[PDB]
């Protein structure tokens, strides 16, 4: 996983909705809700800065080679297709379709959430509480980009585009040398090139049964928009709560006591929602932190195994690592390592 | 409130804004009427009937009479009762004449003087223990007047009786009419009484001369559940016009509240009058006259941005409406340039085809800057310089120089 | 914190000990709240310093102490050396790095058949100037004749894709 | 917690239920609170 | 250091023992206990 969901607090929505009187007593609150709304556009900030950090390492967008004569090697499994509407690739698209986000887009319309919507679609009611869900700064189809560019370098420059100024090299002397670089002679690699070729498209293959299959292996992306989701979703249940009041609905209690007798129970469910809203955005940091060494731990990989070879055992796949390449991946990336 | 970068600077409080995108408040749709739907009940309620009856009951029987389909206008009792205590638990008297009550029940007594205390949810005492007891989460209002001109004999009123030498404390809203022999020693008792047998219901004095806490009491203790059912019983507010499919004030049958009323396929039951979501709002109704079903959503609804190149550059700003497609509008104002991107609309900034590296992340792949006179511009970022590999299978690209390159990371 | 005032002392001179009691439990209750939210941010910012100077121990360690094979780890390119340098609650860590500055293009054969025998050049790449071929080292261009000095002799030229024909000298 | 007393026993045996509620309340306030603390100061841990 | 103490809280038992009008009044709050729990056995899964 590389980043989590965005997400905004409308303090005043959620704690009073449309309920004037109930603003004005949370007036004398003030900076909580600051405080809560400032952690959150951290984590948000965070979230890209993440993104940024795994994917936009190289500046220089390098594109698919024409001839694609890479000594019996095959990448159009992992490299995009035009056909498609966003240029990512067919292991990419299988890794986009085995992960479903709560929302397909993020433009949810009043209309469209207005009459009984508003309670049967969960967003909705997410919505009409204040929580707001913030887009990623970067679409899937520019960290596909960048996932393409990286496999471009890698493959036909290796590992000097990791270090600038992109050098091109057959694919089968690159080879040769990444056998150099576990101990290898370079005379196996090329005495075996046909085998070694077919070997690699034969498990490149099996990745892609793999994940056509009902297997997943991607829980990680699907566990943290679950989590994030069910905060959500929780955070919009605890409005339920009377917090020692008479009830938990600010109309009932507005249209049922005067000012005076009011203020007590709207002051509990004041503190009482403040305190669910406190406990939610630590929650969200804490998340965010767990998040945040995952995204380091991504861009370390993809650092000292797509754009070079690591002598690190088991950092970049079980056995002697010979290469990695990039995949995008709903909040999250896949690295395919060649051992 | 006066606009979004105002808002924006009463949040950071400072008067200067940095160059950057703040979110700001949801996007607020304030009422325009307001509506109060009550069942059209033209009766008054029997006060006469209640507070004006000739002859009350004793407190060992008090009597409960059901109150329906009247209006509680109890202006009318000013001009003729004076009540000495006048106690309301479950609901403010101030709200009294804007709710509607669902089951109104008035129990009729008299008491002491002394004894008018004892009618609450949680006292002791003869009278709470064995002749009137209160729940103790008691919802309604407890009313007692002075009653010595009425219920006081010279020679003695002795026609109101109370319940004494009880085995056990009554429950709440219990009635103990019996008038068994209680047996206080350890002597059975066979209906006579005598030394340790005494009969349970003793008599007031009630004289016109007695002191006040010797005094007769009426007292009427009304009863009634609020904002959960149907209901029959209103105060006396004057009900208007049904507005749908905006935004309103509404008053249905006592509950107030802010929305917009829709029409709904929800099917109620004959017992049911409100409908509730997962968090306990109100989103459902039925109305009083009409019969029918309307589903109340939220008027507030939607995320807003604002974009700024900074306070100490220029005051133009830009919004976004992240639940806005912008292809009548719910925005503040629509001003010249509408580009309606990814993640909501933006307003106030000029769409350039040309990309650039991001300056103001606005999302889903668009930035914002300030440029050149001088306007904020939106635009699709870029990711690098294009380049392309002149890969080939027998040619290769070697350095025949090098630099000593020397660079600073801060940890 | 729901109470009537925000100042002890306003509710203190304008109610006795039991009225004034709930004022300030409220206001405790607030306080200590404020104080938890304030300890746990601090924990959540020293987890992320602590990682920030773990990582900067290791780069220490990697960079300053000794030359890092690592991609990126001490400085965009081919890590030389490092020096560290003190900051206000920071370290700064200057990267030295060799970069690749003037490239060329040379035509490149895997292997050289001489005699029936394929020769690799156990060190760099076989490049041509266009008529000769010489052996140089991949991240420098330093030709030199291809001789059985700087090439080893590995099966039959029939099975290497791409081989060329060329002398190698003894 | 700002309560008569720290023992839900004395206050159920000292108070009908509606003087007893608030105290209860508060107590029930006072523990979920110290329950949240624990938690979260858990989840730090469990991070390291 | 490699794992830590896995712990679950019952916060019934905890906020009101066998208090029966305590159990009733903690009702009204729910989720607060289930989230909790839901933090802790995250923890205690990840020990593992
Ligand atoms: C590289 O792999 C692709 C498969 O991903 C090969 O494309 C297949 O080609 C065969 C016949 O050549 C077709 O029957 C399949 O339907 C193709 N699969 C596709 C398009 O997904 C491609 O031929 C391989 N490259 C080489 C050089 O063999
Ligand atoms: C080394 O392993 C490879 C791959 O397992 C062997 O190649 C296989 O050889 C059998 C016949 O012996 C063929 O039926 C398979 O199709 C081959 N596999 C592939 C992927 O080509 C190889 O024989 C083994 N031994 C040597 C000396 O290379
Ligand atoms: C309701 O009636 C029951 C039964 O008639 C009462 O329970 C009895 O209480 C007396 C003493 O008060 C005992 O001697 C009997 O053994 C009890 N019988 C049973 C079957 O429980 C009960 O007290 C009455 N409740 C009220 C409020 O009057
Ligand atoms: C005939 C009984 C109808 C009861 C309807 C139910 C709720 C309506 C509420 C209160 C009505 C009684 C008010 C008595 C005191 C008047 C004000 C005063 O003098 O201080
Ligand atoms: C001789 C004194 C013994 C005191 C023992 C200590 C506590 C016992 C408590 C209360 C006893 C006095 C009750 C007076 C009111 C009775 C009920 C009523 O009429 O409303
Ligand atoms: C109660 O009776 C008195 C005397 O007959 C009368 O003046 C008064 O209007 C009556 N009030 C009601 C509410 O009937
Ligand atoms: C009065 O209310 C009834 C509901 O029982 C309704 O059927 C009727 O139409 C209403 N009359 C008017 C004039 O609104
Ligand atoms: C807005 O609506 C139009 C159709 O009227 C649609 O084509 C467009 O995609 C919508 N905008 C977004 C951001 O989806
Ligand atoms: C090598 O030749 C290609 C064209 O075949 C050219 O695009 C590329 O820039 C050349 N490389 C160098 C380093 O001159
Ligand atoms: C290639 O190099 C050799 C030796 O340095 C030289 O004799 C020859 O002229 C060169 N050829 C070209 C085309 O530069
Ligand atoms: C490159 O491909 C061509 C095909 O036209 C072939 O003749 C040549 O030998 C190949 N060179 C290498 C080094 O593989
Ligand atoms: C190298 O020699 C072999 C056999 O002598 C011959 O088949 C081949 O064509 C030669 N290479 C070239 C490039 O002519």
């Amino acid at each position: 996983p590389v980043s989590m969901t965005k997400t905004s607090v409308d303090c005043t929505m959620y704690i009073c909705g449309d309920s004037t009187e109930c603003s004005n007593l949370l007036l004398q609150y003030g900076s909580f809700c600051t405080q809560l709304n400032r952690a959150l556009t951290g984590i948000a900030v965070e979230q890209d800065k993440n993104t940024q950090e795994v994917f936009a390492q190289v500046k220089q967008i390098y594109k698919t080679p024409p001839i694609k004569d890479f000594g019996g090697f095959n990448f159009s499994q992992i490299l995009p297709d035009p056909s498609k509407p966003s240029k990512r690739s067919f292991i990419e698209d299988l890794l986009f379709n085995k992960v479903t986000l709560a929302d397909a887009g993020f433009i949810k319309q009043y209309g469209d959430c207005l009459g009984d919507i508003a309670a049967r679609d969960l967003i909705c009611a997410q919505k009409f509480n204040g929580l707001t869900v913030l887009p990623p700064l970067l679409t899937d189809e520019m960290i596909a980009q960048y996932t393409s560019a990286l496999l471009a370098g890698t493959i036909t420059s290796g590992w000097t585009f990791g270090a600038g100024a992109a050098l091109q090299i057959p694919f089968a002397m690159q080879m040769a040398y990444r056998f150099n670089g576990i101990g290898v002679t370079q005379n196996v690699l090329y005495e075996n090139q046909k085998l070694i070729a077919n070997q690699f498209n034969s498990a490149i293959g099996k990745i892609q049964d793999s994940l056509s299959s009902t297997a997943s292996a991607l829980g990680k992306l699907q566990d943290v928009v679950n989590q994030n989701a069910q905060a959500l979703n929780t955070l919009v249940k605890q409005l339920s709560s009377n917090f020692g009041a008479i009830s938990s609905v600010l109309n009932d209690i507005l249209s049922r006591l005067d000012k005076v007798e009011a203020e007590v129970q709207i002051d509990r469910l004041i503190t009482g929602r403040l305190q669910s809203l406190q406990t939610y955005v630590t929650q969200q940091l804490i998340r965010a932190a767990e998040i945040r060494a995952s995204a380091n731990l991504a861009a370390t990989k993809m650092s000292e195994c797509v754009l070079g070879q690591s002598k690190r055992v088991d950092f970049c796949g079980k056995g002697y690592h010979l290469m990695s390449f990039p995949q995008s991946a709903p909040h999250g990336v896949v690295f395919l390592h060649v051992t | 409130a006066l606009d979004p970068l105002s808002e924006t600077k009463c949040t950071l409080k400072s008067f200067t804004v940095e160059k950057g995108i703040y979110q700001t408040s949801n996007f607020r749709v304030q009422p325009t009427e307001s509506i109060v739907r009550f069942p059209n009940i033209t009766n008054l309620c029997p006060f006469g009937e209640v507070f004006n009856a000739t002859r009350f009951a004793s407190v060992y029987a008090w009597n409960r009479k059901r109150i329906s389909n009247c209006v509680a206008d109890y202006s009318v009792l000013y001009n003729s009762a004076s009540f000495s205590t006048f106690k309301c638990y479950g609901v403010s008297p101030t709200k009294l004449n804007d709710l509607c009550f669902t089951n109104v029940y008035a129990d009729s007594f008299v008491i002491r003087g002394d004894e008018v205390r004892q009618i609450a949810p949680g006292q002791t005492g003869k009278i709470a223990d064995y002749n009137y007891k209160l729940p103790d989460d008691f919802t309604g209002c407890v009313i007692a007047w002075n009653s010595n001109n009425l219920d006081s004999k010279v020679g003695g009123n002795y026609n109101y009786l109370y319940r004494l030498f009880r085995k056990s404390n009554l429950k709440p809203f219990e009635r103990d009419i019996s008038t068994e022999i209680y047996q206080a020693g350890s002597t059975p008792c066979n209906g006579v009484e005598g030394f340790n047998c005494y009969f349970p219901l003793q008599s007031y004095g009630f004289q016109p001369t007695n002191g006040v806490g010797y005094q007769p009491y009426r007292v009427v203790v009304l009863s009634f559940e609020l904002l959960h059912a149907p209901a029959t019983v209103c105060g006396p507010k004057k009900s208007t016009n049904l507005v749908k499919n905006k935004c309103v004030n509404f008053n249905f049958n006592g509950l107030t509240g802010t929305g917009v009323l829709t029409e709904s396929n929800k099917k109620f039951l004959p017992f049911q009058q409100f409908g509730r979501d997962i968090a306990d709002t109100t989103d459902a109704v039925r109305d009083p006259q009409t019969l029918e079903i309307l589903d109340i959503t939220p008027c507030s609804f939607g995320g807003v941005s604002v974009i700024t190149p900074g306070t100490n550059t220029s005051n133009q700003v830009a919004v976004l409406y992240q639940d806005v497609n912008c292809t009548t509008w719910r925005v503040y104002s629509t001003g010249s340039n509408v580009f309606q991107t990814r993640a909501g609309c933006l307003i106030g900034a000029e769409h350039v085809n040309n990309s650039y590296e991001c300056d103001i992340p606005i999302g889903a792949g668009i930035c914002a800057s300030y440029q050149t006179s001088q306007s904020i511009i939106a635009y699709t970022m870029s990711l690098g310089a294009e380049n392309s590999v002149a890969y080939s299978n027998n040619s290769i690209a070697i350095p025949t120089n090098f630099t000593i390159s020397v660079t600073t990371e801060i940890l | 914190f729901g109470a009537i005032s925000s100042v002890l002392n306003d509710i203190l001179s304008r109610l006795d000990k039991v009225e004034a009691e709930v004022q300030i439990d409220r206001l405790i209750t607030g306080r200590l709240q404020s104080l938890q939210t304030y300890v746990t941010q601090q924990l959540i910012r020293a987890a992320e310093i602590r990682a920030s100077a773990n990582l900067a121990a290791t780069k220490m360690s990697e960079c300053v102490l000794g030359q890092s094979k690592r991609v990126d780890f001490c400085g965009k390119g081919y890590h030389l050396m490092s020096f560290p340098q003190s900051a206000p609650h920071g370290v700064v860590f200057l990267h030295v790095t060799y970069v690749p500055a003037q490239e060329k293009n040379f035509t490149t054969a895997p292997a050289i058949c001489h005699d029936g025998k394929a020769h690799f050049p156990r060190e760099g790449v076989f490049v041509s100037n266009g008529t000769h071929w010489f052996v140089t080292q991949r991240n420098f261009y330093e030709p030199q004749i291809i001789t059985t000095d700087n090439t080893f002799v590995s099966g039959n030229c029939d099975v290497v894709i791409g081989i060329v024909n060329n002398t190698v000298y003894d």
